[PDB]
Order: C-alpha cells, then structure tokens, then sequence
C-alpha cells in the first residue's frame, strides 16, 4: 500500500509539472517571487509571534468597585465589644462615607513638601518619598 | 491568573512548542534528507505504477502464484538503486 | 623622523599583527598612533554619550548635526563644520551653566516635588535645566577632544553640492564589507530587548508594545537584508529615516509609553548607544561604495573549531535557517523555485560539516593500534554517565 | 607641518589607489578565467557521449538530466598549466 | 564543496544555464552511491 501511494504521488506531480511548463534559463519573475516567498515569511513571523500576542491580549488586568461598608470595633480581648460603629453608603455623597474634594488633596500635597529642613538631605529624601506615594492615587481612589 | 503563573513555566511551554514544531513539522516539509533523493527525484514515474496496478488486478482474478512473483520484483527495485535508475529513466517518446 | 607618516597603512597593519601574541612594547605606541589617526570618530562617540547623559533637547542638535553633516561628508567635513561644532559646544556649556543657578523656580520647595514622576515636564524636555552629582564630565571631554582634533588637523593637513560630492564624485573608494558587524550589533540589540522587558512596560504584563518592538526590529533586519544588493539610495533613505525614528521614539515617546523618564531608564540608554554605533558603520558603508559582495555565509570562510560551533548554533534554533534561505531567495536573481533552493542549502551544510570534521580530526591525530588511554576514558565516559544519571 | 605631511598623504593615497585598482583587476581576471575553464570543461564531456536525448525547456525537466557520462573524469586530473 | 561553491559563485555572475546544469550534477551524486564513493575517495596527495 505504501509503495503504491509513493509511486502515485510522484507520477501525478510529474503530470502537474508537465501541464504548465516554464521556459528554462529565464530567471524567476518578480511577480511569482512576491506571491510565493512573501506569504511564507509572514507565515513564519506570525507563527513565532502569535502566542505572544495572545498572551498580551489575554492578561488584561481588571478593576473592582470601591467599598461601601466599613466597620470599627474597640474591645478588651475576650469580652463583648465596648464600642462598635457602622458607615454605609453607595452614593458617595453623605458625610459618613464620601470622596475627597480636590482642594483637600491639594492642601495635603502642598503640606507634604514644606516638611523638611534646609540642611539635612534625609529630610528632603523623606519628603520626596512621601509625595511620590500620594500621587499614585487620584481623588477618585481616596475615601474619607 | 495568567499573572498568578510563573514566567519560567509559561516561557518553557512556549519555547517547547516552537522547538517541537520546528524540529518535527517545518523541518520535514522544507528539507529532504539526502537519502530520500534517490526515491523522490525520479524523472518518469510511470513504469512503476504499472507493476502495482498489475498486482492489484491479479489480486481479484486469483492467480496467487503471480501475486507473489511480481511483489518480489518490486522489493528488489527498492533494494538496488542501480536498477531503479535504469527503470525510472525516460523512454524514446520523450527522447524524440 | 616624521617621514614615517604612513599611519593609514599601519592602522590595519598593527591591527592584524596585534591579533596574535605580541607582548612587545610597540603595542602602546601603535595604539597611540591609531587613536590619534581615528580621532574623528571619537568626537562623535563623545557627542552621543553627551546626549545620552543629558536626555534633552538642548544638546539634541549636536548628534543629529554630527551624523547628518560630518558622517555624510565624503572626504572630510571640511574644517568649517568643526567651527560650528565648537561654537555650539561653547554656547551649550555657558547656557547650561547659567541655567545651573538658584533664583529661578527650580527650587527644592515646589518644582522638585511637583515634577518627579512625570517624564516630560518642562526643563526636562529642554535639556539640562534641572540632586545632581558632578555629572557634566562628558561635556568637558567633548570640548577637550574637539580642541585636540583642531590641533591634529593643523599639525599635519590644514545641498546639491554635498549630494553629488558624497555619491557620484569620490576621488578615492576604500572597498570594505562591513555587514557582519552591523548584523552582530543588531543581534545584540535584539537580545537586550528580549531579555530586558520590564523597562519597556510601565507580576506585570508583557504588554502589547513589546510585541510591536520585536516585530519592528525583525522587519528592520529583513530590510537590511534586502538592501545588501547594491542599494545606495535605498540605504541612505533607510538610514535617515531610522535615525529620525530612533531619536524621536527614544527621547519623546518611550517616556510616555513606560512612565519612566529618560536619564533613569538604564536599558534605553544601552539600546540608544549600541544602536548609534550601528549608524557610524552604516554611514561608512554609505560613503564608501559597496563591494562586489562575494556570496556565501560568514560562518564558512575557513574550516575551524569556532566554525563548527557557529554552524551548529546556526542550524540549531528553528525558523532561522529557513527564514534566512527564504529571504535570500525572494531577493536574489536565481533560476530555481524555492524547494530546489532549500535542497541546495541543506546539501551545502552537510558537505561543510563533513569537511571541517575531517580537518579537526587531521589537526590532532592519534597513533593507531594503541588502546585508548585511561585519562581520556575517565574524562569522556564518566561525564556522560553522571549526565544520564542526573537526567533520569 | 606646512609641507611634508600633505605631500606624504597625497603619495600614500595615490599608492593605495593604484594597489586597489590592481587588486580589483587581478580578482576579476581570475574570476573570468575560472568561469571560462569551467564552461569549457562542462561543454567537453557533453560532446563525448551525445545520447541524442534533448531536453524540453523547463526548470525541473533539465534539473534531472544527471547520468553516468558526466562523471567520467578524475576529479583532480586537469592540466590547466603547461 | 567545490561544486557548491561554484553554483554559489555562478549565482552572482548570472549564467543561469550553468546554475542548472551543475545543480543537476549534484542531484545524481546523492542518487548513485557507486559514484559518490568514486568521488569521495582520497587523492594522490594522501596516497603518497
């Protein structure tokens, strides 16, 4: 069976090649080179770099909503709590749980800068670090 | 969870496919080992199809003596490259 | 004594004869002579280093001008471009000194705190206008070496016009083939971009920008492969476009795309310096006409030990031999279809490996009949035994 | 500085130009000579046998023209010199 | 190796007639082990 398949493939390939013969000696035309060598080049390229694109699109870091319920408790260990309080709210408008106005954020940031002293470089470094910490949160990611 | 994973492991599986596929599939189709040139580079593959068609035609008309004598003939052609060339060369129809 | 003014010859001569073991004292003299003769390149290298250090626009004219004007001025940049260089070097030194005062708003109270994290605040896009250590060292070396160049020029020797003079009228043509150096630099750049990816992305994401950069560098390697077929105008266009794109991207897009300011991104600097060394060799090849370019891989000019390992590696990584053969076929005046091209490539590799293995075996022959020595058996059969053991 | 250096530079430039042209000419002449001797030797063996089998003009049809009569010479026996 | 270097040298100097006649010669050597031996044996330089 395998021998017959082999012979058949060679024969019909010879027939195909004899169907549309091309003159000898003439160098390959530009047209056929652009339609034959190109697609294999892009094929190898995207074969190599398709998993990377798939992974980059698949990672897709997400986001989650802000808290609505906050609780606090104060107690002596091993006994019922001495104080407990609740702060609910989803509109972020009531005084119990709300966002921060940009004026308050600007005031805090301005106060962070002037905390240092003129001589010590450690004070300057601390001020820089504390300011860099705050700027990672927009006013829409701060809760009072 | 993609992040949750270890870059080590994912990079491993990726390079592993590129290598298993590169060494199994692409190599095979683009290349042709030098031994397999005496069997695929055959000027005229029509004198060998006749023997196979004969052994298939004989298989239906009984004649199991003939079904073995001619199968043995095909076996020696793939053992002797000197005769395979002598039999797969062109005929007078192409020669003139 | 001064009649031994054949420095142009002894540069290559001493390179060749220092390639081997010459622990003599003539090395320091020869290296001094070579560094004196090649002082034109040193100033451009120092200008590149200066721009890397500043990371701004106040020094931006100095590498762009050097490349475009003097690296594309065929016989010499004409000894007037040096005057503009020194005038602008003077001006940049003085202007940055004046900007290095303390009554302007660049105080410790507000401006330092406000613009630490954003990468293109004003006065960081405008060069040195900012904490600093001594820094400014390369500016001083650039000044000193420009003056040294003037001293050496006076010691011995002293847009249509520029285009015709650089392309069609070279009195001399030093035929030299410098493609493998450019390819090696591009491979090093590829490795530094692949291994170091955390800086190009703001367990983190491999991001979508990285993939674009790797695709782009693959495309530019391909384009360089196309152009090595006697394309000079295409080479000039490719070089100018690449220089502008690299400068603009590295100094004006990457900081917004990674949120990492220039000066701090330490792999962006390595990429920028390594790439700019490619532009110097490329400009040399543009100014000096292309060679006849004998075909054949660089991995096969001789038959040695390094050629074994080099070929092994070359045929080892997948999608490397086939990609190279395809790129060669699409852009070379052949007469075979693509399968016969691949067949001939494999046949050549086979023959080459057998030949160089025969050469290796004939290099250190061993007497026949003598049974194998115990020493070699212990250093050869042992490690494979422990290797199989720990593999299992 | 005013006199010797420029004259020496001109002399070395002229010498390098002459040597470069001589090397190019010699290389091209050798490449022509070997192409001609390789064409003549290929033509030589084909006339010896003349198996009367022509070739239809096709890439692949003439790529399989190999046979015994093209290897009937020693792979080193050739007297290119007198 | 000489044949391969020839077919690569010819590829640059045009001569596409020569680029096919000599490629065909390499194909038959990998088809006939009788001639491959006859061509890969040692020469008189090693013989003496």
């Amino acid at each position: 069976e395998n021998f017959y398949a082999h012979i058949f493939n060679i024969k019909c390939a010879r027939q195909f090649e004899a169907a549309y013969p091309a003159p000898r000696g003439i160098p390959k035309g530009k047209l056929v080179k652009y339609m034959m060598g190109f697609p294999i080049i892009i094929g190898v390229v995207i074969f190599i770099f398709s998993p990377l694109l798939l992974w980059s699109l698949l990672n897709q870091i997400g986001t989650i909503s802000m808290p609505e319920k906050v609780t606090l408790r104060i107690s002596i260990e091993g006994y019922p709590p001495l104080y407990e309080m609740e702060a609910q709210g989803s509109n972020h408008d009531n005084a119990e749980l709300g966002m921060i106005k940009p004026d308050q954020l600007a005031s805090l940031n301005q106060a962070l800068t002037d905390s240092y002293t003129t001589r010590d470089t450690n004070s300057i470094l601390r001020s820089r670090m504390s300011v860099s910490y705050l700027k990672g949160y927009t006013y829409e990611d701060i809760l009072i | 969870f993609l992040a949750k994973v270890f870059k080590g492991g994912v990079i491993a599986v990726y390079l592993s496919v590129i290598l298993v596929v590169g060494r199994g599939l692409v190599r095979g189709i683009f290349t042709t080992s030098p031994s397999t040139v005496m069997f695929t580079e055959l000027p005229n593959a029509d004198h060998l199809l006749k023997i196979c068609l004969d052994i298939y035609l004989v298989r239906e008309a009984k004649d199991f003596m003939l079904e073995q004598d001619l199968f043995a003939k095909l076996i020696f052609l793939f053992r002797s490259p000197a005769t395979l060339i002598e039999w797969t060369r062109m005929s007078k129809k192409k020669q003139e | 004594v001064q009649s031994a003014n054949d420095v142009e010859k002894m540069e290559t001569a001493v390179s060749v004869d220092w390639q081997q073991k010459s622990s003599a004292t003539r090395l320091l003299n020869a290296v001094v002579n070579c560094i004196g003769a090649h002082t034109d390149i040193l100033c451009y290298f120092f200008a590149i280093m200066t721009q890397v250090m500043t990371g701004g626009l106040i020094t931006l004219p100095l590498p762009l001008m050097s490349l475009f004007w003097g690296n594309l001025s065929n016989p010499r940049p004409s000894k007037f471009f040096w005057v503009t260089m020194i005038t602008y070097t003077e001006c940049v030194i003085v202007i940055k000194f004046v900007c290095q005062f303390a009554f302007m708003p660049y105080n410790s109270i507000t401006w330092r705190t406000e613009h630490q994290m954003d990468p293109m605040s004003l006065d960081k896009l405008f060069g040195v206008s900012q904490l600093w250590d001594i820094v400014l060292l390369f500016s001083l070396f650039f000044h000193r070496y420009m003056l040294r160049k003037l001293g050496l020029w006076k010691d011995a020797n002293l847009p249509i016009g520029r285009f015709i003079h650089q392309l069609f009228h070279p009195k001399f043509r030093y035929i030299r083939d410098l493609y493998p150096i450019m390819f090696g630099i591009d491979v090093i750049c590829f490795l530094i971009m692949t291994f170091g990816y955390s800086a190009f992305g703001e367990s983190r994401i491999p991001v979508t920008l990285v993939v674009m950069l790797v695709g782009m560098t693959l495309a530019i390697i391909i384009d360089r492969a196309l152009y090595l077929r006697k394309s000079v105008v295409g080479k000039l266009i490719y070089q100018v476009l690449m220089i502008a794109f690299l400068h603009i991207w590295v100094f004006l897009v990457l900081p917004n795309m990674t949120r990492r300011s220039a000066i701090s991104n330490h792999v962006a600097q390595a990429l920028y310096v390594i790439k700019s060394c490619y532009f110097l060799v490329s400009a040399w090849q543009i100014r000096n006409g292309y060679p006849e370019l004998c075909i054949g891989n660089l991995l096969t000019h001789s038959y040695g030990m390094t050629n074994m390992i080099a070929f092994k590696v070359f045929m080892n990584i997948p999608f490397l031999f086939e990609l190279r053969t395809a790129i060669d076929w699409t852009w070379t005046d052949t007469s075979m279809p693509l399968f016969d091209f691949f067949n001939m490539e494999n046949f050549y590799a086979h023959i080459f490996n057998i030949k160089c293995a025969r050469q290796f075996e004939a290099a250190y022959p061993a007497p026949r009949g003598i049974p194998k020595g115990k020493l070699v058996k212990y250093m050869m059969g042992f490690p494979i035994i422990i290797g199989v053991v720990i593999f299992i | 500085a005013n006199r010797g250096a420029v004259l020496k530079n001109q002399l070395i430039e002229k010498e390098m130009k002459e040597q470069n042209e001589q090397q190019k000419a010699k290389f091209n002449d050798i490449r022509r000579r070997t192409e001609a001797i390789r064409e003549r030797y290929q033509k030589q063996i084909e006339r010896g046998a003349a198996e009367r089998d022509f070739e239809p003009v096709t890439y692949g049809h003439a790529k399989r023209a190999g046979d015994y009569y093209m290897f009937k010479y020693d792979p080193e026996n050739d007297d290119l010199v007198e």
